[PDB]
């Protein structure tokens, strides 16, 4: 019971840090995004050089 | 294809093979399809209804302002006596095919917005042969304002193979930055 | 913005010339501007079901195509059968099309979903089995249901199906927040009508003031076309997976019945001129039957579930309408003819109820072995009743005394009062909890209450309920 | 997971060393879509068996060239296909694009992963059609594969590179019994591949839910096609689930393929084949019913030592109405596979799951399939429930029952008591066979029905804990040794002692 | 498991970023051949298009 | 064209001319003991009915509002 | 052909007080062949139709006549149908009936059972006698009762 | 899509169309398959006539299509 | 099928040698001739199969035959659909052959190996003048056995034996014993059971027969008479269940 309860928690435990995590990840991705967008205009640039002769 | 419209068009073309008529047989041929593309004109030879024998002589004076060749004029006849002209329009367009593949002329069809000089099309046109294998090629030409600035010519048996440059280069670095 | 012309009309099948460019793809729908008998324009609604080439498709009317002429413009409406979908929809009797057919006039609604959709997707689903609490004592013990799964109703008339389908609608509304979709498929109008004035009088569609109601009726008649007794599957379909993905909610569509659905598909099969298949049926039976059961399923949003009613076709269980329809099925309910004899309500055959859900690893280890026992009990009562009548009860051994009274006992606490009947026979119904029903067969098959009589189990609702019942009998008795 | 400073970087490397050749390419124009099967037009240079790819993304394999157009198995719903829109010859003959990196995923028909985790890398393709090997190619079975089920591996042993069926009704444990055999090959390097073919979706998912809950989704491949999903799909899953099975049976892998139904390929043939209005036979399924499966079940191979003995063990599912197994289906199944393993309902129903009918199951590849611990253990077990199978009868006909039947029949109810297991509880080769030899002396004859399960999970437990000494016998030599048959008795008689009180 | 489920989203996130952004660069990409020389550019890529065919046939 | 009678004297390439209507019978209350075949004609050899109203032969069904439980 | 009994048997049915109460009632009838209820035509008649007087030969030699084979018959509409009157008789008919339907195995062995079985297939066998009547004497409802 | 519409007989028929002719003496054969020769001509065979063909093979005329001869 | 065939007449042919043609399964060729027969577009006759079935069948059969120069023996096994010996592809094959040999599936339910159903199974062969007055009057005086238990069968189902006459249960529990003894162990069969299997001479057939016909062997137990080769095995088999106590 109290081990398999205990495991039970650090279940939900991992849970809270799986579900932060991911959560972390996504402003960061929202950010990456916002930033290097010289990437993005460049970048479109980019093809455009090499997409014909 | 092997079907009752192609196997009488390729009869057709054969007969005027044999007697030397074939620029001569395929200018009527191509005067029929102007005949047969009249809604009024069409339905009264295509219909059941109508007595075969008013058929005939209605099919006679069209054939003397027409001027049709003497076995052109018997084709129709011979149509009208075994009941397939319901499908007139069907073998006047298989004979076209046919007649390409007796001469050894292939068609292409080469697509571009802007209207090309004939010496990109020789180029092409030679092109085509050699790599069709033709003893001769014939240019269809058409204008489309959606690609980009290239074109893309078809040609084999059918409109089957086709090998172009224009959007495609651009369809192909979507799908290429995805991998 | 697609106009055709219907090319011929060969009974309910219709042919629609296209122009070449525009061109509708399958299952979209088509309405054909047709006139009436007195000449205003009245329009049937199609469904292509081929396409024949030479651009030129092959419709079925979902209405009669009497008075139908060659060259009539059809109206390409560009996408399936949109259906309003929504809180309008509740309280209203609808016909497969979306049209309402209870003359409470037009469905308010800006909010319409195709009936033809993609199940949901693999990623979608929820993989938890949950039993679906009915609130029945026998369900809920001895035929338990999958939350998102499809249960079989074998029952006729004369059973109490309908009060039993009501007692799900009104339990589902209150003991969770959900919604209920009733699906008359190929349903008499008869019995259409009897269905619709019962939810009346009991409650479950509220007249007064609608829309607070908790049933949305959809009804394809007999005398609709085949093509229009496909497709009230679809439609009832569509509806309750408007309540899962929008309002989240715990429905129950309710597709009365089962049978008649997928001998509609076969009779517009046969209409199209497909080949027939295996019995006569459709060649494509099982993936028409998998294209509806596949929509009932437990998304993370909400469930639908779907309660089915099942017509085994010349008593043969290997027929393929059955045979296709059972490996969708997860729970049967045998109503019985012999417990509305007796009196039981529900009539819910306890032997003949089975449950691909009551497994002890789904349903817990104490639910399971109860469940078992109660069976086990029942069925040695009945194996005795020959017995009994030769030997009498005094002559049974000390063991068999006692499990003929305490299967009496099971038996009568099996049946409840419901809150539909309240109107027929006013005593008051009881919601009975999952827990509070193994916990009473646990008391009778314990033998703690050994003592009671058997008529304080009868029409009772919770395990206290009998004790208390009991209690005032024994006052009764001694006044 | 930071994406978006790299990205400027990123998407100039896609456009970076990009070749854009041009070259030929065959193309058609849609005459019709209908009944599954599309009609071409155009497309004078495609192969028999290539796959023609149209506008919307779906893929069809050309099969009819006609000498006008060309008909084509539209793999997927035509339903956005639209006539006179073109279709492109890619050169491909019936591929499925097959690597390592399928291994752990749930995948579709036209193997494109459905699990939402992404692509999936190959280098490599395998056609979906491809010979069986021949008759110089193969060897014979001689490995086991162990299923864990004791009723298996005891009396219808199943070996490597067998095709061996399972047979019953509908909700007779036939799912369970191929995922245990799935479950139960964590230690072996076999790479289980599970095709799901007109089932439930909501079935399907449970089924790869226990997987990675049990951790049996590292060496697996779940090639799901469900109950939805075209008919086309549905008799093109399995073909694409043996293609991934064969690129490690090539590789020496050793490999095991469920196809869950085969009853519902046959099903989705004969809808395909009569919207295609074939001539019908027997039951309407077509003349070719038989050449679907065997195509399909002579690919599973003990392959030979020149070409590395791989392997491929087919399990394939089939479902009888009301235990008919004279029915065109089945009586095809059992003619292609080497033996069959019946699941009757009776049992099922009685409590007895697993519900193997033991009496009519075969495996023709029987003993060779064992090792030599189940050879001997086993042999008593297989002689014991035949005594047992006689005792049941006539034993309310005599009645009165002496101790020479009637031992033998109290042996046998213990006996039948071993068989059950709990499902997705497979057992280990040495619990087997610790198993089997403990009921077949008499040890658990003294007790209750209802303690024989329960004992024997105490003994197990006791004996990886206590003696591990017999794991290591049965696991190296391979053979119920005599040391190892006494290291067993101390266990079961110290458990004995200790499960008493 | 947790771990392996942000394993998979930094790849998610990823292509994404990675596809949007060529998407926008296909964008430009076609506005700038939209306004590059009709005739010129047009007529340069179509000979080269047409070399390549040709050395396709060739093959 | 289905026939409503037999197709004998019809000769190949006649005419046909559609009626405009949709399959009557004039119905009234003068039909009480008459037996009449399927046109509503009267076959028992008794003169012509009096009749007023014309009533189509595919009429719609009452639908599920109009109608009732049976009770009588 | 579903359709077309369907569109046929669907028109007659009982009307709603705003037209008038006036009613409808089919009594198609449908001849089986070998008693296949199964057949085409007699699977699609059963469906439409609410309920089924079932006619059997074996009964019709066997002297019960009219032979309605009462176990078989059902009607959905049942007691609704019937009078206040005939509820009350009819309701210990059909128990008695289905108790003597359940004795009929029973009948070559009256003499080894007690009295109230054998009451039991003595009252059934009186009152099967009173279902049969000759042709075309219509019992009035009183003389039902 | 039916036989006899090989296409040398469509050209025959052209070349012979301002004509009249009766073919009943000799028929040419369109298809053989398994037992079964198809008979372009024979105008004047009846039904169930011996028909001998070019290798030496008795057959029976039993169909007389409009077309050609089972 | 032709294949095999054509390599098998050429040694009667110019070898001049007596063949052995093995073919398995004939049926297969048969349906694989119904599956092309399909695409060819022929009709399809009968169920799914070709309508050339008998000719494509008797093709392949009349080549078969012995002549003077040389011979062939050919045995064919031929699969029978869903137990069906009505279906078109097993009843076209039963004119051509000289002797069938129909296997039972409800005496491979049994255990019963070979299961082979010896009422049904028919030779030309079993004729006074081929195989002599013995052979012959024991081989009519088992099937006439056999064949009266077969009909006793209906009754003992619902009744069981006890009601039968004692004239009726003779034979039935002759019937029994004879069925068990046509059981045999095989020498290709030792790899599933483990029993070696046993060559049982014509003669030790023919004598084994006549005793239990004669009930000599009428005190044995019937699981004495399972899966022997000779009669005397039975007899030792007898003596060892007895014996074991
Ligand atoms: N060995 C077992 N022990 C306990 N329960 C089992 C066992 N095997 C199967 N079950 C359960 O029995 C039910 C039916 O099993 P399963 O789904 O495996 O059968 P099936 O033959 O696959 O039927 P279906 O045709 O529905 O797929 C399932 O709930 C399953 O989990
Ligand atoms: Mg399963």
């Amino acid at each position: 019971l109290e081990v398999e309860a205990k495991l039970a928690e650090g279940r939900k435990k991992i849970e809270v840090e799986l579900q932060e995590a991911l959560g972390s990840l996504e402003q960061q991705k929202e950010d990456t995004i916002k930033s290097l967008d010289s990437q993005i205009s460049a970048l479109s640039d980019d093809i455009v050089k090499k997409v014909l002769p | 294809v092997d079907s009752t419209a192609s196997r009488y068009a390729s009869a057709l073309a054969d007969v005027a093979d044999v007697t030397g008529t074939l620029e001569a047989t395929n200018s009527d041929v191509e005067k029929l399809i102007r005949i047969f593309s009249e809604e009024p004109v069409y339905y009264f030879f295509a219909n059941p209804v109508i007595s075969i024998d008013n058929k005939r002589s209605v099919l006679d004076e069209i054939i003397t302002t027409s001027g049709l060749q003497p076995h052109t004029a018997n084709f129709i006849n011979i149509l009208i006596d075994s009941e397939r002209i319901n499908l007139v329009k069907e073998i006047l367009n298989e004979f076209e095919d046919v007649f390409n593949k007796i001469t050894g002329t292939e068609v292409a069809v080469v697509t571009s917005v802007v209207k090309l000089e004939n010496d990109h099309l020789a180029q092409i046109a030679k092109g085509v042969q050699k790599i069709t294998g033709a003893k001769n090629v014939r240019i269809k030409t058409v204008i489309d304002p959606s690609l980009v600035a290239g074109f893309t010519i078809r040609y084999g048996n059918e409109g089957s193979k086709l090998v172009d440059m224009s959007v495609k280069k651009q369809l192909e670095e979507i799908a290429a930055q995805l991998e | 913005k697609n106009l055709g012309r219907i090319a011929q009309i060969i009974g309910p099948v219709l042919d629609v010339a296209f122009p070449p460019g525009k061109m509708p793809n399958i299952y979209n729908a088509l309405i054909v501007k047709g006139r009436d008998t007195a000449g205003q324009p009245m329009n049937v609604t199609c469904e292509v079901q081929q396409l024949l080439g030479n651009n030129r498709v092959r419709a079925v009317a979902m209405s009669a195509t009497d008075g139908l002429t060659r060259g009539m413009e059809v109206i390409d409406t560009g996408a399936p059968l949109s259906v309003p979908v929504g809180g309008a929809t509740l309280g209203r009797i609808f016909n497969v099309l979306g049209e309402p057919v209870d003359n409470l006039g037009p469905v308010d609604t800006r909010t319409t979903s195709p009936i033809h959709r993609s199940a949901p997707a693999f990623t979608q689903l929820d993989t938890k089995l949950s039993i679906f609490e009915t609130g029945i004592k026998v369900v809920d013990l001895l035929a338990p249901y999958r939350r998102g799964g499809k249960i079989g109703l074998f029952g006729g008339a004369g059973v109490g199906k309908t009060v039993l389908i009501m007692e799900l609608i009104n339990n589902i509304a209150k003991a969770h927040g959900g919604v209920s979709v009733f699906g008359g498929v190929g349903e008499r109008t008869r019995e259409g009508n009897d269905l619709y004035m019962e939810m009346k009088e009991s409650g479950v569609i509220n007249e007064q003031n609608i829309a607070e109601s908790k049933v949305a009726l959809v009804y394809g008649q007999m005398n609709e076309p085949p093509g229009a007794r496909m497709r009230v599957g679809l439609t009832a379909l569509t509806m309750a997976e408007y309540f899962r993905d929008v309002n989240e909610q715990d429905v129950l569509l309710f597709i009365d019945n089962i049978f008649r659905f997928v001998q509609a598909g076969s009779e517009v099969s046969a209409l199209l001129g497909r080949m027939p298949s295996a019995v006569g049926y459709q060649p494509t039976l099982s993936t028409e039957m998998g294209s509806l059961q596949e929509r009932i399923t437990s998304t993370k949003e909400g469930s639908i579930t779907s309660i089915q009613a099942v017509y085994v076709p010349a008593d043969d269980l290997t027929d393929p309408a059955p045979a296709t329809t059972f490996a969708h099925l997860d729970a049967t309910t045998v109503l019985s003819r012999g417990l509305a004899a007796k009196g039981i309500y529900p009539a819910v055959d306890p032997l003949d109820s089975t449950s691909t859900m009551l497994q002890p690893r789904i349903v817990g280890e104490e639910h399971y072995e109860i469940a078992q026992r109660v069976k086990e009990t029942l069925q040695r009562y009945k194996e005795l009743q020959d017995i009994i009548a030769i030997l009498g009860l005094d002559e049974l051994s000390e063991e068999d005394r006692l499990t003929v009274a305490r299967a009496r006992k099971i038996e009568r606490f099996l049946s409840q009062p419901f809150f539909v009947a309240e109107v027929f026979t006013g005593s008051p119904g009881k919601y009975v909890g999952l827990a509070e029903t193994i916990r009473g067969f646990q008391l009778i098959l314990s033998g703690e209450l050994d003592s009671l009589p058997e008529q304080a189990f009868y029409l009772v609702g919770n395990i206290d309920e009998a004790t208390a019942k009991a209690m005032n009998l024994e006052m009764e008795s001694k006044l | 997971t930071i994406r978006a400073d790299e990205i400027s970087k990123i998407i100039r490397e896609r456009i970076e060393g990009y070749n854009r050749e041009v070259k030929v390419v065959n193309t058609g124009t849609v005459l019709q879509v209908g009944d599954g099967i599309a009609r071409i037009h155009g497309l004078d240079e495609v192969m028999a068996g290539e796959l023609v790819e149209f506008e919307e993304g779906t893929i069809g394999i050309a099969l009819n060239l006609e000498s006008n157009n060309v008909g084509v198995v539209l793999m997927g719903d035509g339903l956005m296909i639209q006539e006179g829109s073109s279709v492109k010859a890619t050169g491909r003959i019936a591929q499925i694009p097959v690597s390592e990196a399928y291994l752990g995923r749930v995948i579709n028909a036209l193997a494109k992963p459905i699990d939402g985790r992404g692509e999936i890398t190959a280098s490599e393709s395998r056609l979906i059609e491809s010979p069986a090997p021949g008759i110089m190619s193969r060897r014979s079975v001689y490995e086991p594969l162990q299923t864990g089920l004791i009723a298996i591996d005891a009396m219808i042993p199943v070996g490597r590179g067998q095709r061996e069926l399972i047979i019953g009704d509908r909700q007779t444990g036939k799912t369970a019994v191929a995922t245990d055999t799935i479950l139960n090959q964590q230690g072996q390097n076999v790479i289980c591949v599970y095709v799901a073919i007109g089932q439930k979706a909501s079935s399907v998912a449970q089924v790869v839910t226990n997987f990675q809950e049990r951790g049996a989704m590292e060496y697996t491949i779940v090639v799901a096609e469900t109950a939805d999903s075209p008919a086309t799909l549905q008799y093109l899953a399995p073909y694409t689930g043996a293609a991934l099975a064969e690129y490690f049976m090539y590789r020496e892998r050793h490999t095991l393929i469920i196809y869950d139904d085969l009853s519902k390929q046959a099903q989705a043939y004969r809808q395909m084949s009569l919207l295609l209005r074939r001539p019908p036979g027997r039951e309407a399924y077509p003349g070719d019913v038989f050449y679907l499966h065997s195509r399909l079940l002579e690919r599973a191979a003990k392959l030979s030592s020149l070409l590395g003995e791989g392997s491929m063990t087919a399990l394939p599912i089939v479902e009888t109405q009301a235990g008919d197994v004279s029915a065109y289906i089945p009586t095809n199944v059992i003619s292609i596979t080497d033996g069959q393993i019946f699941l009757s309902a009776d049992l099922f129903n009685a409590g007895i799951r697993p519900a193997i009918n033991v009496g009519i199951s075969v495996s023709r590849v029987g003993s060779a399939a064992q090792i030599k611990a189940m050879k001997k253990v086993a042999g008593k077990l297989k002689l014991e429930l035949a005594q047992f199978a006689e005792l049941e009868a006539f034993a309310q006909f005599a009645s009165d029952l002496d101790k020479a039947t009637q031992n033998q029949l109290a042996r046998g109810q213990r006996l039948r008591e071993l068989l059950k297991q709990p499902q997705s509880a497979p057992l280990t080769v040495e619990e087997q066979v610790m198993t089997i030899y403990t009921g077949t002396n008499g040890y658990l004859d003294s007790l209750e029905l209802d303690q024989v399960r329960k004992y024997l999970v105490e003994l197990r437990t006791y004996v990886k804990t206590n003696k591990p000494e017999f794991q290591e016998i049965i696991s190296s030599t391979k053979t119920f040794t005599e040391e190892a048959e006494a290291l067993l008795k101390e266990a079961i008689q110290e458990q004995m002692e200790r499960f008493l009180l | 498991y947790k771990n392996e489920t942000i394993q998979f989203e930094q790849q998610k996130a990823i292509n994404q970023v990675r596809q949007r952004v060529f998407q926008q660069a296909l964008q430009g990409a076609l506005g700038t051949l939209n306004s590059c020389l009709n005739n010129e550019l047009h007529l340069r890529t179509i000979n080269a298009n047409i070399g390549m065919f040709g050395a396709m046939n060739e093959i």
